[PDB]
């Protein structure tokens, strides 16, 4: 509460948090600048990759066969977009987490990937860049299955990221 | 209620003998009948106290646990508990979240609790300090013959005989005495016996020689007196019924806290609210907008602060135990520093509480003795022939010993058999004179005639130790009109002279002044007898004059005074340097009470009080201005009279009082005007007349050693040491830590705002919370607790002993200023510290800023193993959240970054850190390496990723923050460096603590 004096208070947070939203963007359009385009600067986090599944719980492209690993060369502009290989009792999908220069590395119950993809150039270099059934006796009961990937390179995390590497689902088809 | 007991007391000392009988129902010499002591019984009660109704039980220890900050974290512990109970409608996370973050709240409040309710469960008692004396039996006189009586029995009207050592049973009308003396300590504080006979000596019923008082004792002789009143009903019942029955009240300290709280909560509401609000703009429910709402408690509500405050005064009521000041209370810390007016008590306080000698007349001139404890002062004179003569005789015509086994104690220390005038001598040889023992024996006493009352002075005959003499000396003393009616000749230096008209008025003129002093005057003299006439074996008749009593030679004259406490005349300086009113308040004469103010600085050089101006003037008082004395004395008897209006102007007319002759509730009417002015009294005293006031006092202060048991129950402080000095420490103990208090308040806020804006940002934004709930536990929990508590350390930015006390009413702990700063300026730039820390390490995953925008229900959505980073990778529900709480991690370490620059910047609130030196506190700077290093083991320590979802950070990670934490650094720096060069404006107005 002051008389008259309010501009040196409205003045003031103005040209200060002013000079403070300025500071701050000025911080960040800085680190901005050192970083890669094409690849982030750490790919610890995503190590392993992660199995994820469509369920819910092309041409120009180039033909391909089952093979080793497509090296598309850096991944830099230089060239123009890295070209990519082409591609009751429901029907889920499985998909392998990209991860930029990745290689993965190959060369009962109740009842119930292609190397020539890899590595994956990311969104940058390559935009229309395609990654790679329960036909099951029983019927009109929730059914607990697991589907894990395996490799050198892959690897589970039991106690935590449940998807590492690994779905969990439970299907039921009432018919 | 209270209000009467405050008033004085209305007798019947006047009346007569007979009369008093009438009223009572009583006969004088038989004494009430049996069958009608009884009825009185009935009809009265009992002769007994009403029990000291003083007893908190010990659920007190309930009573910390509410005031109004732990209301704050139970009621937020409260919030918690619902929001849980509503988060019960589905499977939900908060059996980590919001159950855990309750509970910590009731526990902050429990332990802070506990150690507060600690404290402090030292202390207390006052009701079993006065039980402490308590009486027994009485005789009295029923039907003509006397018995012992269960005190209890006795009734008003029945007769009751009291002899020497006896306590007074009951208020007294003293129809019959023999050389009956008591102590009226109780009453007045002072010792010496005082008369008891039938007639009424005075008006004042206090003063008369009539009454005797309960809680008194007969000192010496017989009485009898009729029981004028009983139990509650006499002037002693009447005080001790006022005391203990007393509310103690809330410290500053704790108003302020309280004003604080009030402060927080209005903020933690407003937004609170107003998050509900917004919520319900965006696309929030009911169900949605209430939760956060709730949310929004802790982020808001300091949970470390109580704990931080506590130790804040812990630590410094240490220091102060190093400094021989016990604090009783936590709270007692601070208040110290804001007084503004002391009430203190004379004798056993600012005096030692120990009679002692004065002056000395002889050789025509007066001559001044040492009087102190120390003995600091100098030595009047050694050299004449006459000091010696009349060392001689206060050594030899003197009785009193000194008590066995304290050779250890000095001289003016030890306890002597003897009345005080005998004492005083005593001691005032002994000390520079050698042995007094010594010279009796070498000096035998032949023959003495003891101190008569009819020959008002006191002589004997001595063998002369001189061995070529060994004739008889005679040496007397008493009444100095006396004494010299008895001489001839006075030895003026070595030799005899006549004594002419002349010297008979010089002396006349010493004795008028010495007088004048307040002090009590004996005279001396000796005689060299004639041998001829007075054989080596000579018989001397003390019976009757065998030897000669007139033609003596008058030797000289020996005076008197009384002082105080060595540090006392300084303490009162300081105090009054402090720009503190000092004022005198005892149950001593006016004489004494004003000659003692002058010496301890009470009264200044130059004041005056109309009658000191009267009199120099020449000129009669009514003449006098009134204005024109600063300085003023007034008597109990005065003070009676006058009414509450009176005492206001009077105080507020004089900066230099002193009232004396004054009774306990006279005391405690003073300090109630004092306070009605609205100022802080600290009350200081030793006396059981004291309690009253010690009890009233915003503090009251007493004396360990000398102190009544009285005096020490009443009081907050105790002395141990009888140091009054002491008390000046006390009042720098009161200022230091108020300031520093803020600067902890202002660090611990600080780091509230980077705590809220994640939790906003996240439901505004849409992007994945950058913060969690626990995270914030182990900021204000652990990192933040060293750094705030360390800012107790801190010094002084400017002399603080010269500054005003503070408008307890303007001037707050927390003010708005302080929230501006915390919140508006330096917590923002804490928040985008944390925040970019937040975009870095999502940023490095895979995850740019851009993408982040309304991510939260696909990067939640744990169904979607799927979500794609900017990248195009697919990242797992957990994986994902790994990041997260990474992010959760460096977002928690930016803060403790920003927190170091917090820490600097909240050392000093005037200074910059190059001045002050940031660096002379040790314990701050342990704070940032001991909080760095707990933050470090929170993110490296394995199982921390589990336990409290903490993940390790890259060292890229722990710079982010970085620019942010040396922006604050300098922000603030160059702010106070505005601030000191434009006191008067802006800057300081606005942010200035």
């Amino acid at each position: 509460r002051t008389l008259s004096r309010w501009v040196w208070i409205s003045l003031y947070y103005v040209a200060f948090y002013v000079v403070m939203s300025g500071i701050f963007a000025l911080c960040i359009y800085v680190l901005m600048r050192t970083i890669d385009p094409y690849t982030p600067d750490y790919q610890d986090q995503l190590k392993s990759p992660g199995v994820t599944l469509r369920p819910d719980v092309q041409e120009g492209s180039i033909n391909c066969t089952s093979e080793k690993y497509f090296f598309q060369e850096s991944f830099l502009a230089p060239n123009h977009t890295k070209f990519s290989c082409k591609f009751g009792k429901p029907c889920f999908i499985i998909k392998m987490n990209r991860i930029v220069k990745f290689l993965p590395g190959n060369s009962d119950g109740p009842p119930l990937y292609s190397l020539h993809y890899f590595p994956y150039y990311g969104k940058k270099a390559q935009p229309h860049y395609s990654n790679p059934k329960l036909l099951n006796v029983p019927r009109n009961r929730d059914v607990v299955i697991v589907c894990k990937i395996l490799a050198e390179h892959v690897s589970f995390d039991n106690p935590h990221d449940p998807y590492e590497g690994k779905v969990e689902f439970k299907l039921k088809i009432q018919k | 209620l209270e209000n009467m007991k405050k008033e004085m007391e209305i007798n019947d000392h006047q009346l007569s003998v007979a009369e008093l009988e009438q009223k009572y129902q009583t006969s004088a010499t038989k004494g009430l009948s049996a069958s009608l002591a009884a009825e009185l019984l009935l009809r009265d009660g009992p002769n007994a106290l009403r029990p000291p109704r003083g007893t908190p039980e010990y659920v007190k220890f309930a009573r910390q646990l509410a005031g109004g900050l732990q209301c704050l974290m139970w009621v937020a512990a409260a919030i918690c508990l619902i929001a849980f109970a509503i988060q019960a409608s589905e499977g939900d996370l908060t059996t980590d979240d919001n159950l855990y973050l309750a509970l910590a709240l009731i526990a902050v409040v429990v332990v802070t609790g506990c150690f507060g309710y600690y404290q402090e469960f030292k202390s207390t008692n006052i009701i079993a300090s006065f039980k402490n004396l308590v009486p027994q039996q009485a005789t009295v006189i029923r039907d003509g013959d006397k018995f012992q009586i269960n005190a209890d029995q006795l009734v008003v009207g029945d007769l009751v005989e009291m002899k020497g050592g006896d306590r007074v049973p009951a208020d007294i009308r003293i129809l019959q005495a023999q050389g009956r003396k008591v102590d009226n300590s109780s009453l007045t504080g002072e010792s010496e016996p005082q008369t008891r006979s039938p007639e009424c000596t005075h008006e004042s019923p206090l003063e008369t020689r009539n009454i005797a008082f309960f809680s008194t004792m007969c000192l010496e002789g017989t009485a009898q007196g009729l029981v004028v009143n009983t139990g509650d009903r006499t002037i002693i019942g009447r005080i001790a019924s006022l005391a203990s029955g007393v509310e103690n009240e809330k410290t500053p300290i704790a108003i302020e806290i309280e004003h604080f709280v009030d402060i927080i909560a209005g903020l933690a509401i407003l937004f609170g609210a107003t998050f509900f609000i917004v919520a319900m703009c965006i696309g929030y429910t009911f169900l949605r907008a209430m939760v956060f709402f709730m949310a929004i408690v802790v982020a808001y509500v300091p949970e470390g602060l109580l704990a931080t405050v506590t130790v804040c005064l812990s630590l410094t009521a240490k220091r102060l135990a190093s400094k021989n000041c016990v604090v009783k209370n936590l709270e007692a810390v601070e208040t110290l520093g804001s007084t503004s007016v002391i009430c203190s008590d004379k004798t056993g306080t600012l005096t030692q509480n120990r009679m002692t000698v004065s002056h000395l007349w002889f050789d025509n001139h007066i001559h001044s003795a040492d009087t102190t404890e120390d003995q600091s002062g100098q030595t009047f004179d050694q050299s004449s022939e006459t000091w010696r003569a009349l060392c001689r005789v206060l050594t030899l015509c003197n009785r009193a010993a000194f008590k066995s086994g304290q050779d250890a104690v000095p001289v003016p220390k030890r306890i002597v058999i003897g009345d005080a005038s005998e004492t005083a001598l005593l001691k005032f040889s002994e000390l520079t004179l050698g042995n007094a023992m010594g010279y009796r024996e070498r000096f035998p006493k032949v023959c003495e005639i003891p101190f008569n009352s009819t020959n008002k002075f006191q002589l004997s005959i001595h063998t002369l130790e001189d061995p070529r003499d060994p004739r008889h000396v005679l040496v007397m003393k008493g009444a100095p009109e006396r004494v010299l009616e008895r001489c001839s000749s006075i030895l003026i230096k070595g030799q005899e002279l006549p004594l002419d008209e002349q010297w008979r008025e010089a002396f006349q003129t010493a004795y008028l002044s010495l007088g004048g002093l307040g002090e009590r005057v004996l005279g001396f003299c000796q005689l060299y007898l004639s041998e001829k006439d007075y054989p080596p074996g000579y018989a001397f008749d003390v019976e009757a004059m065998n030897f000669p009593t007139s033609g003596l030679s008058f030797a000289g004259l020996v005076s008197m005074i009384d002082p105080p406490r060595a540090t006392v005349p300084d303490a009162v300086l300081k105090c009054r340097t402090a720009g503190i009113r000092v004022i005198m308040v005892t149950g001593d004469h006016p004489i004494t009470a004003k000659a003692i103010a002058a010496s301890v600085g009470i009264i200044s050089e130059g004041s005056e009080t109309v009658e000191d101006i009267a009199a120099r003037l020449r000129v009669p008082v009514d003449q006098v201005n009134r204005k024109d004395a600063r300085a003023c004395v007034i008597n109990g008897m005065q003070l009676k009279d006058m009414d509450p209006s009176e005492l206001v102007e009077a105080l507020r007319t004089h900066p230099e009082m002193v009232f004396a002759r004054t009774s306990p509730q006279q005391k405690l009417v003073i300090v109630e005007s004092c306070q009605r002015l609205g100022a802080i009294v600290a009350v200081t005293g030793d006396g059981v007349n004291d309690s009253p006031a010690l009890k009233k006092a915003d503090i009251g202060v007493a004396m360990g050693i000398a102190g009544s048991d009285a005096a020490k129950n009443a009081a907050d402080m105790i002395l141990l040491d009888d140091n009054f000095a002491s008390i000046v420490t006390g009042v720098e103990q009161g200022r230091l830590i108020f300031d520093n208090l803020k600067k902890s308040i202002a660090y611990t806020l600080t780091k509230n705002i980077p705590e809220l804006t994640p939790y906003l940002i996240y439901i505004t934004v849409s992007v994945p919370l950058p913060l969690g709930c626990i995270t914030i536990l182990f900021i204000e929990l652990c990192t933040d607790i060293f750094p705030s508590v360390s800012l107790a350390y801190e010094k002084a930015e400017s002399d603080i002993m010269h500054l005003r006390p503070r408008n307890p009413k303007r001037d707050r702990l927390v003010n708005e200023p302080l929230a501006a700063y915390s919140y508006f300026q330096i917590g923002a730039i804490q928040s985008f510290a944390g925040f970019t820390d937040y975009f870095t390490a999502m940023a490095q995953e895979g995850w740019f800023p851009l993408l982040c925008v309304g991510l939260r229900p696909q990067w939640e959505n744990h169904h979607l193993q799927d979500l794609q980073d900017s990248y195009g990778q697919e990242w797992t529900f957990g994986q994902r959240l790994y990041q997260q709480y990474t992010c959760y991690t460096v977002f928690f370490i930016s803060i403790e970054m920003c927190q170091i620059a917090d820490v600097l910047i909240r050392k000093t609130r005037r200074l910059s850190a190059f001045q002050q030196g940031f660096f002379r506190n040790r314990i701050l700077v342990i704070a940032i390496v001991f909080q760095v290093c707990i933050g470090c083991f929170l993110c490296y320590c394995p199982g921390m990723p589990n336990i409290f979802n903490f993940m390790p950070i890259r060292f890229q990670w722990w710079l982010v923050p970085m620019p942010f934490g040396l922006l604050i650094f300098v922000y603030d720096e160059i702010r106070k460096l505005g601030v000191r060069c434009c006191p008067g404006s802006w800057w300081d107005q606005e942010l200035y603590y």
